[PDB]
């Protein structure tokens, strides 16, 4: 398409030469860079305090993992295996026993943090809607154990986030 | 970072062996275990600053080996994406290029404006930075109803905003006392280095792949290609600046044209179909749940593809067999290019030369891999 | 079609002409197999001469290539020779895309593509690295990718994808860095292959 | 008595006001690590300063994917750090391989090289969940020599 | 006194040193001819240092072409570093 | 034009609180803000909005004071805050307590829980099969 | 003899107080905000620093050399506090009997400060960066005797106090018009990091910006002046405080505007470009006081 | 006037039809039953009407080329190079060469 | 003949041979420049027994291939690269080291 970058020769003769020359002279655009400054030193900053203030976020959004269950009691959960095949990381693991009588939902349920790149795969892949991505930033521990999820049980104590969840998840359904 | 094994004749360089790959994450074995759908994240991963322009060389090269085309408003949302990394990329190409020379100001401008950026990635994706959005079937999920509206009040505003850089790093004589004549490489023996973006195209040859090979709908949208004179580290960063202002015309041309349809494509052997859908009829799920676990069965074959990064090439040669998982590709970044030219472009240069020659080429070292 | 078709092949008989064109020279010391699909051209060399075929496309009154820019190679354990080393090749006058493949074995040292191209030397460390061929008359040979300490070539097919030496420890010696310890977290082994043939006329009669 | 226990809380508050991190710009989390200067999410001189150095900072942030070539790189940056030294794995790939981990090259863990008090669990560690480590730091600093 | 004055300032300053020391318990031969050139600028300098101290009760007309010259010459042994000073 | 400036900043100070009241919002929050409060959420959290100010920003908001047991003022995290971080906070539009109510199913937990950090009673790992059985009995 | 003791105690905190400067004004011309966690504006953070450096913090030397190491940041702290007893204010501390000589004769002396810093250091890997940091301050010392002298020829002895009394009316930035561009430049290359960038170690901080209010106050005496009223040293303090600080903000405006001009550059920029200049300026000045009636 | 390339725009003419002779002659050397020869030889006979004709003209340098007369010079530069590595090492007057195992489909 | 290689049978031999000088001259000059580590004379046992490892010579090919991977490994040393006792360290530290017994290897239980 061609915008060309080089000037080919600004100066020519005596006007043109002496204003080329007087910038190199004394400063003038050094000066005039010192303003670009100036100005943006008044003008307001856009910063955000943590502990108080709080950033700009979306209705989809993935962070720490907590799998949903419905309404009525029940684990929404199936095993499947499905999430596990998906998993781009290999953190989710999963080993399914029977449920007393009847039903047959999970036993083994670990999600690795040591592992885990955040994709929403387990969430697009899950047909019961189960593992749903909530809006979550507070995660810091002392030790690897501590980091990564045990069977289900704190993935279960995600009720906190779970009425978030809820929430979003009438934002999923027929997407956007 | 880097370790740079420097050969100095009492203070200039007479030989610069970069002693790299400090970062060799190993995507080449890896990759050869996982399948199509579960290679994708890997490519976001692989270079630091580019989302949208990574997975786009992967995707279609599957498209390419499916025979394939993805939806004609998919296709729109890919240059929306695609010109809107140019932004990102082009941005941490001027930004901390100068914070290894030594300017403050340029770098906090750019990033309050690039921290708006990723607001369009979290209201369109999941995750802030890296995201498995473009995809072989195409776009994994359409635009929310606010994000139109936004795009088009961040252009209006945003062309005053890159134009405040060159009031403030172009017209000062630091730039053309500093940047002006280091390594002037435009001859014949610099096109055996072979760059793509920039560089070749920056400064000499008039080759571009927007105009010649169309990706996704392309000649249809209007492109400017700046190409300067001399190859020196002044004139390469003029026309990234030049990118980037002739960069707006195509974000507003997609907002110009956008025709409503298909957001994923409809052959339910390639993309996985609607969650509404999946829930009531049968073949659906039977789909969703092979195309999941087991890949994609994807016709044998070896395919090359190569869509411009603003860094230059993602060069992605995938080899395939009857199975889900593609034995071997790799990812030809413009990495082994760039650090390949410091063995010319440090000849009677000084240290500080060096670190001018890595930003002007932006050689982000997530870019060597393969 | 609509949607279900990428393109029509339009290019595809203009590209097959240089599938003659070349052939038309006839070499055994060059030529061999030559393969057109999907608008992209694939040829493979015979072993004793590589240099000469890169001689070729660079320069030429007929098609001025120029760029060998970007050089793979593949590991395949099914034939009797093992790696094929792959030149992706790009035109700017042109604006095409050819490929030279390799056939040998290469276990035994191949010909270098280093005073042809300039940029050939750093990606033939990385076959040197990763794959483990040699190349013959090459400046600098050097390791990138793989580490300082590092045992064998790291993608080959015939070891693990943890390996023999990866994990790191500190422990008891106050700086030396550990070495020897090779166990690592088990790697779930998918065997998801499915059943039926995937496309027609693929298939190989046996 | 009283004056001993409330001394100790004084020496805590000088690392509580200002943490001094070390710039590791080995990955895709450095960017975002480039994001806590980025003025919408801000640490900056309400901690952080982005003046680095490896002698006179305080806390070290390992970004992201660590291999063995850098194994021995970053163990020496440790040794050159003050005794009053805070390790962050910043990063899902720093936590103990995000990705790749079954892989030749990348170390597992970070612990096997150096030692870890505040793990970040984020791939794209969002700016707004970053700010919690380093409160969580300032919060973790509680009691320091008793005797 | 000037005595009493220079030496409170280097005592408070070693006094600095011990806090940190006490407390806690748990080649290329180019640079050379730029210095050359400080100490045979600064000793031209030291000639024209007296000028706006000395020049009050001699003759102007006398100084006028002796203060001049000094600083011509200053100027000529910079015109011999430009030809060909090296790559500094 | 210059005695406006200086009217607005005594306003802001007279309306939330007075002498002590103005303490509590220079030495313990960050950034002094006055506007309108929803003032409705679990524990000692306020959550106020409505304010201009600047592009994705939503008032002060203010940290509890003694969340659940941590009886802590002069330092806090985002451990406070009940199920309105998806809301009012950054994503939507409508408030939790006055346009968009949150649903009731009888499994999330009544009362809202901190980071686990390194103190008791935090996260911890656990095994989940049965194993293989062994037994020998006389 | 109490006022030495009331010219360094509160320059001390005048060089921790800069902490807060040197990052919130140089924040918004960035657009970030600099101290708030701390105080009530950042004010707690400056005197935090010191608790965090000076008790807590342990040494690790290289080699440590019997009396070096611990010497050098005497002889930086020392040369920065000492350069405080010469100033003219509204009434200096022990006037010298000629002012100017002992300001120019204290400044080389302070390049030392970096010198056996560099020998403390047993490794040649930094002794070559160590003498690169020598050559930046060095050389702009040359320029720095020639541009004081020229304003020094046009009025007034060597003494301090009689700068004061010349500038009565109007300041000496008009007459010296090519030359107080000079003073902006040459002062930054005394470890400002602008133009150019190289418990003991902290030291060195407390030094180094010490030297930058100094830069600051001397050329607010050589160019700045407005009134004197030896009635009323109400007025001079108020009115001093401000066109110093005004010089302060200017300091850091090039810290965060531009980019460093290479070393090798500094040496174009200098010795090739500005020595022809400012000897110009000189061979100018000369000719001043004979032309039109001008001496003290 | 100058090229974007760093290979100087230098206003010479017949330069080209020196070069394109040269090469000829070469070609004709050693390789005579190749095609090689057969097929290099009518394009470059081509090449050099199109200069015979056109005295100087823009119009001659856009054809097969279309970046001046300096891209165009530095094809019949390394031609020379071509022919003679092409006439030195024996691939295209020979063809003895073995054949490669039977084995191609992935 | 095919394939060259670098030498035919037995002058792959002497060029081994080469490469023995250029190694035993580095380990004492690899203690002062690099570290102490273990000993001098240890260093030269280590040397000894990395040969005999490879002592087997069927084909020309196969020991050629030897020449380069010996031309690089131990190479790490002579041009000063970075390993900081870390790289290019053979012996193990921290190994048991297990050993090949019916009674030794029974009692602990492997495979
Ligand atoms: N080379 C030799 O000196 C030598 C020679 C022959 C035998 N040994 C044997 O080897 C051992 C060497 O150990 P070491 O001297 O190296 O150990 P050490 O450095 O003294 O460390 C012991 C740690 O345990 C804690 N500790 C011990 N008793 C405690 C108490 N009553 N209350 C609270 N904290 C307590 C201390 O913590 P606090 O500091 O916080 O209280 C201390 O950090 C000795 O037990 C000795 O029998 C040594
Ligand atoms: S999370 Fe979903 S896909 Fe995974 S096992 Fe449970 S129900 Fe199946
Ligand atoms: S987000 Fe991705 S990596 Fe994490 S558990 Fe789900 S599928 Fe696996
Ligand atoms: S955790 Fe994610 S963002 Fe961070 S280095 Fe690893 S892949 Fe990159």
């Amino acid at each position: 398409t061609y915008k060309y970058v080089n000037l080919r020769e600004p100066s020519m003769d005596m006007k043109s030469v002496t204003d080329r020359a007087a910038q190199t002279l004394l400063w003038t655009e050094l000066i005039r860079g010192l303003g670009m400054t100036l100005s943006y030193l008044f003008r307001e900053p856009a910063t955000i305090n943590y502990p108080f203030e709080k950033g700009p976020l979306s209705p989809r959004f993935r962070g720490e993992h907590a799998l949903r269950r419905y309404p009525s009691g029940e684990e929404r959960c199936i095993a499947c295996k499905l999430c596990e095949a998906v998993c781009p990381a290999q953190a989710i693991t999963i080993e399914a026993e029977p449920r007393a009588d009847g039903s047959r939902r999970t036993t083994r349920y670990d999600i690795d943090m040591t592992k885990c790149i955040y994709c929403g795969f387990c969430q697009e892949a899950c047909p019961v809607d189960a593992i749903v991505e909530g809006p979550n930033f507070e995660f810091s521990t002392e030790t690897h154990e501590e980091l990564l999820y045990n069977k289900e049980k704190l993935l279960n104590n995600g009720d906190k986030w779970e009425a978030e969840i809820a929430a979003n998840i009438q934002a999923d359904y027929l997407y956007r | 970072v880097l370790r740079l094994v420097m050969e100095l004749s009492g203070e200039m360089v007479r030989k610069c062996d970069p002693h790299i790959g400090l970062l060799h994450r190993g995507t080449e074995k890896l990759i050869e275990y996982k399948t199509y759908l579960q290679a994708l994240p890997y490519f976001d991963r692989l270079d630091y600053v580019s989302m949208m322009c990574n997975e786009q060389a992967y995707s279609l090269a599957v498209e390419k080996l499916l025979n394939i085309r993805p939806p004609p408003r998919a296709q729109w949302i890919r240059v929306l994406f695609g010109e809107i990394t140019r932004l990102l990329n082009h941005i941490m190409a001027v930004t901390t290029h100068a914070l290894d020379i030594g300017a403050m100001t340029p770098f906090f401008w750019m990033f309050e404006e690039r921290e708006k950026m990723f607001e369009f990635y979290e209201r369109v994706s999941g995750a802030r930075m890296h995201a498995a959005y473009v995809r072989p079937g195409g776009v994994h999920q359409d635009l929310p109803l606010g994000l139109m509206d936004d795009i088009y009040e961040f252009s209006k505003n945003f062309s005053l905003r890159i134009d405040e850089l060159e009031e403030m790093l172009t017209n000062n004589r630091i730039w053309r006392n500093r940047t002006v004549d280091i390594g002037i490489v435009t001859a014949e023996d610099a096109l055996n280095y072979g760059f793509s973006g920039v560089m070749l195209r920056g400064s000499g040859i008039q080759w571009d792949l927007r105009k010649t090979q169309p990706y996704d709908v392309y000649d249809q949208v209007e492109f400017d290609v700046p190409i300067g004179s001399r190859g020196d580290c002044y004139d390469r960063y003029l026309c990234r600046v030049e990118e980037m202002r002739q960069s707006i015309r195509i974000i507003s041309q997609c907002l110009n044209k956008m025709p409503p349809g298909e957001i994923k494509v409809d052959d339910a052997k390639v993309s996985p179909p609607k969650r509404a859908e999946m829930k009531t009829s049968m073949e659906s799920l039977i789909h969703h749940f092979k195309l999941y676990t087991e890949g994609y069965q994807v016709p044998p074959g070896a395919t090359y593809t190569a869509i411009e990064a603003p860094k230059g090439e993602f060069g992605v040669y995938l080899v395939s067999d009857g199975s889900s998982r593609p034995y071997r590709c790799k990812i030809k970044a413009p990495g082994f290019a760039h650090l390949a030219g410091l063995d010319k472009m440090s000849k009677g240069h000084m240290l500080a030369d060096v670190v001018a020659i890595i930003g002007t080429q932006d050689i982000v070292f997530g870019e060597v891999d393969r | 079609r609509p949607t279900v078709r990428p393109r029509n092949d339009v290019a595809h008989k203009q590209l097959s002409a240089f599938g003659e064109y070349v052939a038309e020279i006839l070499p055994k010391y060059v030529q061999q197999v030559q393969v057109s699909c999907f608008n992209e051209l694939e040829i493979c060399i015979h072993p004793d001469g590589v240099i000469p075929v890169l001689t070729f496309l660079r320069d030429h009154s007929n098609a001025q290539f120029k760029s060998l820019a970007d050089l793979t190679a593949v590991d395949i354990p099914t034939r009797q020779n093992r790696f094929e080393i792959v030149y992706n090749l790009l035109s700017l006058r042109f604006n095409s895309r050819i490929r030279v493949k390799t056939y040998t074995d290469e276990l035994t040292p191949i010909e270098s593509s280093v005073p042809v191209y300039k940029a050939a030397n750093w990606y033939e460390r990385e076959i040197w690295d990763m794959f483990g061929v040699f190349f013959a008359n090459h400046p600098d040979l050097r390791r990138i990718l793989t580490d300082y300490g590092f045992e064998g070539h790291p993608f080959r097919k015939d070891f693990p994808l943890s390996g023999y030496v990866e994990l790191r420890y500190d422990d008891e010696v106050k700086r030396v860095v550990a070495e020897p310890v090779e166990l690592a977290q088990e790697f779930r082994k998918f065997d998801l292959n499915s059943p039926w043939e995937a496309f027609p006329a693929y298939r190989q009669p046996p | 008595e009283y004056v001993v226990a409330k001394l100790d809380d004084l020496i805590n508050w000088a690392r509580r006001s200002s943490l001094w991190p070390m710039t590791f710009g080995l990955a895709c989390c450095a960017v975002e690590m480039m994001h806590m200067a980025a003025p919408r999410y801000d640490m900056d001189r309400f901690g952080v300063v982005f003046r680095a150095s490896p002698r006179q900072s305080d806390v070290m942030i390992v970004a992201g994917t660590l291999t063995n070539k850098m194994a021995p790189a970053l163990r020496k940056v440790y040794d050159q750090m003050p005794e009053p030294r805070y390790v962050v794995s910043m990063g899902s790939c720093a936590n103990g391989g995000g990705y790749y981990h079954y892989s030749y090259s990348v170390v597992r863990g970070c612990d096997r090289i150096v030692p870890v008090d505040i793990y970040v669990p984020g791939c794209p560690p969002t700016a707004e969940a970053l700010l919690y480590g380093i409160l969580q730091l300032q919060k973790k600093i509680k009691r320091e020599k008793r005797l | 006194n000037l005595m009493l004055a220079l030496l409170t300032n280097f005592t408070l300053a070693t006094l600095l040193v011990i806090i940190a020391f006490w407390l806690p318990q748990l080649f290329s031969m180019k640079f050379f001819l730029v210095a050359i050139t400080f100490l045979l600028f600064d000793l031209e300098i030291a000639l024209l240092l007296p000028l706006p101290w000395a020049s009050q009760t001699a003759n102007l007309n006398t100084m006028l072409t002796m203060a001049l010259f000094l600083i011509i010459l200053l100027a000529v042994s910079l015109a011999y570093e430009w030809t060909q000073k090296g790559l500094e | 034009e210059l005695l406006q400036v200086l009217k607005r900043g005594l306003q802001q100070v007279s309306g939330h609180g007075g002498l002590r009241g103005y303490l509590r919002v220079l030495f313990r929050a960050n950034d002094v803000r006055v506007g309108t409060l929803v003032g409705e959420d679990k524990y000692g959290n306020k959550y106020y909005e409505d304010n201009k100010q600047f592009f994705g920003r939503h008032r002060w908001v203010i940290y509890t004071t003694e969340m659940n047991g941590k009886n802590t003022f002069w330092d806090v995290d985002g451990s406070m805050v009940p199920p309105e971080w998806h809301r009012w906070l950054h994503c939507m539009t409508d408030d939790p307590p006055t346009v968009k109510p949150p649903t009731a199913r009888k499994f999330i937990w009544t009362n809202h829980k901190f980071n686990l950090s390194g103190t008791p009673q935090q996260y911890v790992p656990y095994s989940t099969t049965r194993k293989k059985i062994q037994e020998w009995v006389p | 003899m109490i006022n030495i003791l009331m010219l360094i105690i509160p320059i001390l905190l005048a060089v921790a107080f800069l902490t807060l400067v040197e990052r919130k004004v140089l924040g918004y011309m960035q657009l970030r905000k600099g101290p708030n966690v701390v105080g009530p504006y950042g004010l707690l953070q400056p005197i935090a620093d010191a608790i965090k450096l000076f008790i807590k913090e342990p040494l690790r030397p290289a080699t440590s050399s019997a009396s070096m190491f611990i010497l050098a940041p005497i002889m930086a702290l020392g040369l920065a506090l000492t350069m405080w007893i010469p100033l003219p204010m509204p009434y200096p501390l022990i006037n010298m009997n000629l002012g100017v000589l002992f300001m120019l004769a204290m400044s080389s002396l302070a390049v030392y400060s970096i010198l056996w810093s560099g020998w403390a250091s047993n490794s040649k890997y930094a002794l070559i960066g160590a003498l690169r940091a020598v050559a930046q301050t060095i050389s702009y010392e040359v320029t720095l005797a020639i541009i004081l002298l020229s304003v020094l020829l046009m009025s007034g002895s060597f003494t301090l106090s009689t700068l004061i009394t010349t500038q009565e009316q109007m300041w000496l930035i008009l007459p010296a018009w090519p030359l107080a561009m000079m003073w902006f430049i040459s002062t930054l290359a005394e470890t400002n990091r602008a133009p150019f960038d190289l418990g003991p170690f902290a030291l060195f901080f407390m030094a180094e910006y010490a030297n930058i209010i100094m830069m600051n106050i001397f050329t607010a005496i050589l160019f700045l002046g407005t009134s004197h009223n030896p009635h009323m040293p109400e007025l001079y303090t108020i009115n001093f405080t401000i066109k110093s600080l005004l010089l302060t903000m200017s300091f850091l405006w090039i810290r965060a505007s531009y980019p460093r001009f290479r070393y090798d550059q500094l040496m174009h920029l200098l010795w090739k470009n500005f020595l022809p200049l400012t000897l110009a300026l000189c061979m100018w000045h000369v000719s001043l006081p004979i032309l039109t009636s001008g001496i003290p | 006037t100058g090229l974007v390339g760093l290979a100087v725009c230098e206003t010479p003419h017949e330069r080209l039809k020196i070069l394109y002779t040269k090469i000829l002659d070469v070609l004709g050397h050693i390789p005579k039953n190749a095609a090689y020869r057969k097929y290099t030889e009518q394009i470059t006979n081509e090449k050099l009407s199109m200069v015979k004709a056109e005295p100087d003209v823009k119009k001659l340098e856009e054809r097969l080329q279309g970046g001046q007369i300096e891209e165009v010079i530095l094809q019949a530069e390394n031609e020379l190079s071509l022919a003679r590595k092409m006439i030195q090492w024996k691939p295209w007057e020979p063809l003895v060469e073995e054949p490669p195992a039977s084995q191609w489909k992935w | 003949v095919k394939p060259i290689f670098s030498r035919d049978m037995n002058e792959a031999k002497r060029r081994v041979r080469e490469l023995y000088r250029a190694w035993y001259r580095e380990v004492p000059n690899t203690v002062h420049l690099f570290q102490l580590d273990i000993s001098v004379k240890q260093g030269r046992d280590k040397v000894r027994e990395m040969f005999k490892k490879n002592a087997h010579i069927t084909d020309p090919r196969v020991v050629d291939l030897l020449v380069i991977k010996g031309k690089m490994e131990l190479e790490e040393t002579i041009k000063v690269w970075k390993q900081r006792t870390h790289v290019m360290r053979f012996f193990h530290e921290t190994e048991a080291p297990r050993p090949k017994d019916f009674l030794s290897k029974f009692y602990v239980g492997h495979d």
